[PDB]
């Protein structure tokens, strides 16, 4: 059953759902979003240019930045040379960056020289995996208490990691595995997407949320929305971005969505049972520690509470943040940001320094369905993290004193151009939901 | 019972984060709120709501005419396209064809007349301008005819007959007492009123559509919205599509394209400082210079030129920066150094723009001298530039985005009742002194009636005029008398302005098609042209209320209701008195920072407050307010909204509050 | 400069005047310098014209008079060049620091010829910027008077053309003062008023007599009390400053 | 300074906090900054915690 | 026909070659660094006026 929200739906701004009671047990969730296609048409040619800034093809912050890296590497005249004697000046700049950094043989300049093959035409597109961008914050709320929270960052990184092979989330979130031409095409007309939302009770059957043992506590889903200048990216700076059945400038209130809930129904012998004794269910909670990156070592203070199963970290770059590339989590030059990371439990080593590679790869490989496409580390202290019913493993991080996620980075991240990068660390924890007397808590 | 200071600055509007140090963290405590040290710092106008909407009359241009509207057969499935044509407001006639046997004559037009809406749905072929007569108020002429030697027509359109696409047939009988000679080549122009409203257009593109299909204008909500009509049972609305007129009233979820825009700078408008009143007037007037100002620069000779601009309306930044150009370039006398003046569009803006002034060799333009202009007609800062071959300005400037501005504006507050008036001046008619006539196009300089000197007439192609023999001087005209050219009509002689292709357009040169007279023996002789004055439209919301006005100023604050405000006369008057006071600031708890807070105080919403600081720091203390947390605290967010439900603005203010927590 | 307050906003500017030329009576040319005593274009009285060794002036023909000038018609030297005529001032030894004596390396011409006679030397006008903070936020510009109450943000404001102008109106009313217990004078207080800090408040002091009575404050004090200690604060933290007047408070004891 | 140190070292000020800092540009990997000296300029740049 | 011109004071305008980089003119970058319409550099006591 689609069910609309009870307050507007906006880029921006926050809208929650009374969700209803139309059977006994909420099972499935989706965030069903209609995005409007979308046009392009310059903006002298516009009664109203007025419009938010959206990020530009032809200001790629996040090249400029790559490039600002370099300079100190550029032999010769830079200033002064013609554009292509630029590029070859960057691409060897790029060779004796990486050389006096990473001790890498050089590349020969033409294999460096990607030409992505751009249209010769105007265009605007939604961002990449869009569905997730929208999400800033989703909150899953049961008689006016947060149950859990769930961010765009994590949606992201939990389909990396968990997304199953033949069931990868693509086209239901909008994601063309960073291909901008199937952006562009997707971008052109209304699109259509079911956002999964993985609470505990969307796992497994017998975690399905109790409707009728819950009776006296309304459930909501609460909604803070992406800015509208974040979820789009045009061919040009100079260009307005406009709705491509309405002809009008793009705004705010073009965002519409819905919630796409199933329901179960039983027969009233169960019903009957579970409203008598419905009793607890073990879910998972989500925790989030969000901190800003200045300085190639960073130390994260885990302030998470409760039976900690796993914890993932990322970063982003600023540069990649500001040219709306939101879910690339890879360093300067498409590098791994992390060099290597150590995980303190009372200044005790509980994981000693170990390489980014084994935090990404063998992590995923030993505790996930699979591995991630992007930058995303993982750590488990379950055996399987992935079971809902099944506990299987944790660190009680209410018992510690500090948790300390140490990381050593890349040279020069959060430097200059990229100065206030962000590292995102997400836990998954124990909890009990209890249900009586008709009440959730 | 510790008591804390907390500070914080906002990184954005209403919102402020607080850190909660580790030694009271612990779980389920009391906290009341005992003071806030508030900065005001909220300006009357911010930078988030600084516009204003406005509109005068929708002319009808070739460009911006039609709505197509493709419906498909409920029972066959069959396609028909749906064209409503509205009928121009300047169409030329091209020739006059003389008497058929029956004394019919055929008038065919330069563009299709659109007078004759298809037959459709077993309906006849409807006459659209004959409905003209029940849209438009009283004494508005449905139809005009230019060049009759006796003067201008009005025609009953009833008499009109469908020949084809492009041309009317007319009974001789009708038109023959004004018909008596179209000169040789100029066969004159048939005109249509300019629409006084979104709504009257509607009205009439309803009845192009032989009502099948009915467009509403719905001023409140400044919207239109098309419904099937009479076709409702029979067919389906499949997609509209059409010209600029039809992108326009529909292209923005039914907001209509052609509102111009005025940005008002963001400051304090309650303290007398700054008048809104006269700011906004400036603003409506960007392009209308009051009186004889000079521009002052400097060449590489270290030789200061002054350039005395003509007063008046400029209409387009084009035309000023060409005036500009014309006259440094005049001043200088230096065929050496050409000086160059222009406005620059920005990239994707079809109305925002710079001035530039450039020159092969380095020049100063002394902006900082009192007998200069106001530098900001210009967008520059009131400083010499100097140094330099090339300066842009520094303010974008709006361009108009569809037809500039025909009325200029004073804007007051009524005294007694502190109502906001946005009123037209009264449009003082221009003399124009006779340089030439050739081909049915009347060529003048227009000037200023009570000096003399030149004056920039605000007048666009396609304008209706109407000429006199030269009036009266004023009362206290200073300027020297001038010779009238004397010409004799039954009826009021009209003519249309037109471009002229080969020369520059210099603002004081005006151009019209006039009807076939002995115009040449007035060459250097004075006439007196006037032109229709505009309604007004405003279209001004709060915050909220409409997604495509959401940076107005807000209808509320100017004693406006939401919606669009029409004045037929060209003055508009706001409902209530002005209110620029600052407000009370409603302060609360942003969701999901905690599971349960309990408040003795809410809003008129039901939405818990903590407290609400008053609008000054005059009016009190801010109130104290008790707050309970249930769970351990580590940081909370404190929401600050205005009684509108608009986030507050701390323009980088600092805030502190101090809170006592139980033991 | 000038230092005004917008009408209407309320904000400080901070603009450079208009620098005026000055004109220059042609005393000697000897080495490449060219001395010259400074006068006012206006009156036609001695000028000091504020330059300083390594300045660099734009030297032109004597420029007409100023509007409303009442000093005599001086004869003007002319000289002409292809481009602007520039110099560099510099010290010389041998002559006192008249502030109206004024000494330039000029390109070499005929300037022997215009002895006696005056031209106009102009010198570019510099951008201007300033550093304001509010007290604590910067060790170095501690005595600040704060740039919340000129309405500056914290930071080095600069203006290009010599004009600075605050973000803010200027704030210099009276503002609350925070009232609280100085920190190991009591083992426990509790308070039911705190600031935005989180502070515990005993009371606010409203910004002056007129905006109403002191908001009563209850304190509980947990120990035997033989002396106590009362913080009086700004909302910037800065510590209120009493000027040697006196306060009285008036407290109610429990039984 | 920046420039004339090859981008080796990079000044930057932060107008905000009214202080200059120094950091290894394109020798951070090669070199250590060991010292700073120099005239009456790099005095005023540096001395004062950066101000 | 080369001029040199000799100055009273190091004139500053070529920074050294360091760490494999070539001599590089400090004042050339003065044009990306400044105001559009300052002159990097300026001659005077040509007879024609400043250069």
């Amino acid at each position: 059953i689609n069910q609309p929200f009870t307050t507007q739906v906006q880029f921006g701004a926050e809208s929650h759902i009374t969700v209803n009671r139309q059977g006994d047990l909420l099972s499935w969730m989706y965030l069903k979003i209609v995005l409007p296609g979308l046009k392009v048409q310059n903006q002298a040619d516009t009664v109203q240019p007025t419009q938010q800034s959206f990020a530009s093809l032809d200001n790629d912050v996040a090249a400029q930045a790559d490039v600002s890296h370099v300079l100190p590497y550029i032999e010769g005249a830079y200033t002064e040379a013609s554009l292509n004697t630029k590029e070859q000046l960057i691409a060897e700049a790029k060779n004796s960056y990486e050389a006096a950094k990473y001790n890498a043989a050089p590349l020969p300049v033409a294999a460096q020289m990607q030409s992505t093959e751009m249209p010769d035409f105007d265009y605007a597109y939604w961002t990449e995996a869009i569905g997730f961008h929208l999400i800033k914050r989703a909150e899953f709320k049961v008689g006016g208490a947060t149950i859990d929270t769930i961010w765009s960052e994590l949606l992201f990184a939990m389909e990396e990691l968990m997304g199953r092979a033949g069931r990868r989330l693509t086209e239901t979130i909008g994601r063309t595995l960073r291909r901008p031409t199937e952006l562009m095409k997707a971008s052109r007309q209304e699109q259509i997407l079911y956002v999964p939302l993985p609470w505990y009770f969307t796992k497994h059957p017998s975690l399905a949320f109790p409707l009728v043992a819950a009776t006296y506590h309304n459930i909501q889903l609460w909604v803070q929305w992406a800015q509208l200048n974040s979820c789009i990216i045009k061919s040009r700076s100079n260009l307005v971005v406009l709705h491509a059945e309405r002809n009008v400038p793009i705004s705010d209130d073009h965002l519409r969505a819905s919630l796409e809930c199933t329901y179960v129904h039983l027969e009233a012998a169960e019903r009957d049972a579970l409203t008598a004794n419905a009793g607890t269910q073990l879910i998972v909670q989500h925790q989030a520690h969000l901190q800003q990156v200045s300085s190639n070592n960073v130390t994260a203070r885990l302030n998470f509470n409760f039976p900690v199963l796993e914890f993932y970290y990322f970063l982003r770059r600023k540069a990649n943040k500001d040219a709306g590339d939101h879910f690339n989590f890879s360093g300067i030059g498409g590098r791994d940001p992390v060099v290597s990371a150590e995980l303190l439990f009372n200044n005790t080593a509980r994981v000693t320094q170990k390489p980014a590679v084994w935090w990404r790869a063998v992590q995923a490989l030993q505790f996930h369905s699979s591995a991630p496409l992007t930058n995303i580390y993982s750590y488990s202290f379950s055996l399987s993290p992935e079971d809902p019913i099944t506990p299987s493993g944790s660190a009680n991080f209410s018992r510690l004193d500090s948790v300390e996620l140490a990381l050593t980075l890349q040279d020069d991240f959060g430097a200059a151009h990229d100065a206030n990068s962000e590292l995102f660390v997400f836990a998954r924890s124990y909890n009990i939901l209890k249900f009586t007397n008709g009440l959730a808590g | 019972m510790p008591s804390i200071a907390f500070s914080g600055i906002s990184t954005k509007p209403g919102e402020l984060e607080f850190h909660v140090p580790s030694v009271l963290s612990k779980h389920n405590r009391a906290g009341l709120l005992k003071s806030i040290d508030f900065p005001y710092s909220q300006r009357t106008i911010e930078s988030s709501w600084n516009k204003l909407h406005y509109m005068e009359s929708i002319r009808i241009t070739p460009e911006s005419r039609s709505v197509s509207v493709l419906l498909t057969d409920k029972e066959s499935g069959d396609r028909v396209e749906m064209l409503a044509m509205v009928p121009l407001t300047t169409n030329k006639i091209i020739e006059i064809s003389t008497a058929t046997t029956d004394g019919t004559i055929i008038l065919v037009t330069e563009e299709p007349h659109g007078f004759f809406a298809p037959g459709c749905f077993g309906k006849e072929v409807r006459n659209v301008i004959s409905s003209y007569k029940s849209i438009f108020p009283h004494g508005t002429p449905p139809f005009i005819l230019i060049h009759g030697s006796n003067g201008s027509v009005q025609v009953d359109p009833a008499l009109f007959e469908y020949n084809d696409e492009y041309s009317v047939k007319i009974k001789y009988t009708a038109i023959r007492t004004e018909f008596k000679l179209f000169g040789k080549g100029d066969h004159g122009w048939m005109v249509t009123p300019e629409f006084p409203t979104i709504s009257m257009l509607c009205q009439v593109i309803t009845n192009a559509m032989n009502s099948a299909i009915i467009f509403n204008h719905d001023d409140p909500a400044a919207r239109t919205r098309m419904y099937p009509g009479t076709c409702s049972n029979t067919h389906v609305i499949e997609s509209v599509s059409g010209d600029s007129l039809a992108k326009a009233l529909l292209g923005y979820d039914g907001v209509y394209a052609g509102w111009e825009e005025i940005t008002i700078p963001a400051g304090m408008y309650c303290y007398g400082e700054l008048d809104l009143s006269k700011m906004i007037a400036a603003k409506m007037n960007r392009w209308h210079i009051d009186r004889e100002s000079s521009i002052i620069f400097r060449g590489v000779s270290g030789y200061t030129w002054n350039v005395t601009l003509p007063s008046g309306n400029y209409g387009t930044p084009e035309k000023l920066a060409h005036c500009i150009q014309h006259m440094m370039n005049m001043t200088a006398k230096n065929r050496k150094n050409p000086y160059c003046v222009r406005f620059t569009l920005n990239e994707g803006s079809s109305h925002r723009g710079k001035f530039v002034f450039v020159a092969a060799e380095p020049f100063d333009l002394l902006f900082g001298d009192d007998e200069s202009i106001d530098p900001s007609i210009l967008g520059f800062e009131p400083v010499d530039h100097i140094g330099r071959n090339s300066y842009m300005s520094e303010n974008d400037l709006g361009a108009p985005l569809m037809k500039p501005n025909c009325n200029v504006y004073d804007v007051d507050e009524i005294p007694g009742t502190h109502q906001i008036r946005i009123g037209r001046r009264t449009r003082l008619a221009v003399d124009g002194k006779i340089r030439g006539y050739s081909g049915g196009t009347l060529r003048l300089n227009t000037v200023n009636r009570t000096t003399g000197a030149p004056k920039c007439h605000g007048m666009n192609k396609g304008d209706v005029v109407t000429l006199t023999t030269v009036m009266p001087a004023p009362d206290g005209a200073t300027g020297t008398k001038r010779e009238g050219f004397t010409f004799r009509a039954k009826n009021k002689i009209m003519g249309v302005v037109v471009a002229d292709e080969n020369e520059n357009p210099d603002a004081s040169s005006l151009h019209v098609s006039v009807p076939s007279m002995s115009w040449t023996l007035g060459i250097g002789s004075y006439i007196t042209i006037d032109s229709q004055a505009a309604p007004i439209s405003v279209a001004l919301f709060d915050p909220g209320k409409n997604q495509f006005f959401r940076d107005s100023i807000g209808a509320s604050r100017l004693g406006f209701s939401n919606g669009v405000s029409t004045g037929q006369h060209g003055v508009v008057v706001s409902q209530c008195a002005v209110n620029l006071e600052p407000r009370t600031v409603d302060v609360s708890f942003i969701e999901g920072s905690m599971t349960s807070a309990s408040t003795e105080m809410y809003n008129q919403n039901g939405k818990s407050l903590i407290t609400q600081v008053p609008s000054d720091r005059s009016s009190g203390p801010v109130p104290q307010g008790m707050v309970r947390f249930n769970n351990a605290l580590q940081q909370f967010k404190l929401e600050f909204t205005n009684p509108d439900g608009s986030p507050y603005h701390f323009n980088h203010a600092s805030l502190s509050l101090l809170m006592e927590f139980d033991d």
